[PDB]
């Protein structure tokens, strides 16, 4: 049962990104939302999508 | 830099430049004052003159 075979990986790391917004959010009360721009489209749009 | 340190980095170099700026200020402004109080201590009342 057991086969041997080329499994694919990331060769790579994954990021996380601090937005420029981002900065400001955790230099004002020192937290961060993840996906902000794409909780804002979603403010400007209707709210949870 | 995930951009969160280039504020603090130019924070640190805008805090120095304006301790070097208040501080020429600083300057100038206690040449005013040894100037003016070595010319009160140089300067006899009208009442005297």
């Amino acid at each position: 049962s057991i086969r041997r075979t080329g499994v694919k990986t990331p060769a790579s790391y994954g990021k996380f990104v601090l937005s420029k917004e981002n900065a400001v959010t955790a230099i004002a009360h020192h937290a961060i939302m993840a996906d902000f721009s794409q909780h804002a489209d979603r403010i400007q749009q209707s709210s949870q999508k | 830099d995930t951009l969160l340190d280039k504020l603090l980095n130019a924070d640190a170099v805008n805090t120095v430049l304006r301790a070097v700026k208040n501080t020429a200020d600083a300057m100038e402004r206690g040449l005013i004052d040894t100037f003016l109080r070595v010319l009160l201590r140089h300067a006899p009342p009208c009442f005297v003159l």
